[PDB]
């Protein structure tokens, strides 16, 4: 039918993929281009469609920037290149509390795709004051039961560690990346999307 | 889940050409990588030829270098088989295969253990 595969490795399996990118100042104008660039450079590995592998697209600052949800229906092509064009914020905080409640309230809030597996790609920087972490365990909690596997990744040592650790303590699934900076993404980047892949089943109808 | 359907072949002068075509098809199938095999007279089944999911590689025994090129086209979920200046061992019932042994992986595969979806064959007869 539509579009052919760019690369040699193309993830053809039923899984639902949301891609959560830090917001903050911890990342420079452009660092944040390379973490841009790893999400697209994921995107192309993938077979996308409704069938296949849905992806989302969030920028969290203090709130959730949703540029692409799992159901919008456009070309691969397209919706690559609104992930090429995310705006740099350089805010001041990027709550991980609230982009996991976006998550779990505004994307995952019913499971259309059981068949699917689901994932929450953190992509982490930063570290958020200690009064938004009132529920973040709760929150994680709450994906946990709607079968949703978050893989934090932490680029640079600004990210929280504590946070990475206790997202892991809450579910085996739950497996973490940590990074030295962005630069590692792309050294990082055949591991990870091969990892995410394997989580996945093949048409399991 | 993946069906291969082979057509081109027939009888051919020695040192004559010919194009095999394998139409892809069902809803697992991803532009795995593919690969050509034959099965001669009193011999088991050979790898001549093998693609990687884009194209970009290929692979072909010594023995056939220059006498056969695979090529694909993802759009028209094809792949086919040039073959040029034709032996007579080159006769034989000729076999469009497909990767299923971690599909995502698109490199090319020559071991045969790791094709697992295959056509219903092609004859070619090289003779007068």
């Amino acid at each position: 039918i539509s579009e052919p595969p760019l690369h040699d490795f193309y993830c053809s399996r039923l899984l639902d993929l949301v891609f959560l990118l830090d917001g903050s100042s911890r990342l420079s104008e452009a660092e944040f281009e390379v973490l841009k660039a790893f999400v697209v450079d994921m995107m192309e590995r993938l077979r996308i469609s409704q069938k296949w592998v849905r992806v989302a697209v969030v920028e969290y600052h203090d709130g959730s920037h949703a540029y692409i949800g799992l159901k919008d229906r456009k070309r691969p092509s397209e919706l690559r290149r609104i992930a090429s064009q995310v705006k740099y914020a350089g805010s001041q905080v990027a709550s991980t509390s609230e982009v996991l409640k976006y998550t779990l309230f505004q994307i995952f809030s019913k499971i259309d795709r059981p068949e699917a597996s689901r994932i929450a790609l953190l992509l982490m920087a930063s570290q958020e004051p200690q009064r938004m972490s009132r529920n973040f365990v709760r929150y994680v909690q709450g994906l946990k039961k709607k079968k949703v596997i978050v893989i934090p990744v932490g680029i640079g040592p600004h990210a929280n560690l504590k946070q990475i650790r206790l997202i892991e303590k809450q579910a085996p699934e739950n497996k973490a990346f940590v990074l030295s900076s962005v630069d590692e993404l792309e050294q990082q980047r055949d591991e990870i999307v091969s990892y995410l892949c394997d989580l996945a089943p093949e048409a399991p109808p | 889940e993946v069906q291969l359907v082979e057509s081109g072949g027939g009888l051919v002068q020695p040192g004559g050409s010919l194009r095999l075509s394998c139409a892809a098809s069902g809803r697992t199938f991803s532009y795995n990588p593919m690969g050509w095999f034959r099965q001669a007279p009193g011999k088991g089944r050979e790898l001549v030829a093998a693609i990687s999911r884009t194209g970009g590689s290929t692979y072909y025994p010594d023995s056939v270098e220059g006498r056969f090129t695979i090529s694909r086209d993802n759009a028209k979920r094809m792949v086919y088989l040039q073959m040029n200046s034709l032996r007579a061992e080159d006769t034989a019932v000729y076999y469009c295969a497909a990767a299923g042994v971690r599909a995502e992986d698109g490199r090319v595969r020559t071991l045969p253990s790791e094709y697992t979806f295959w056509g219903q064959g092609t004859q070619v007869t090289v003779s007068s």
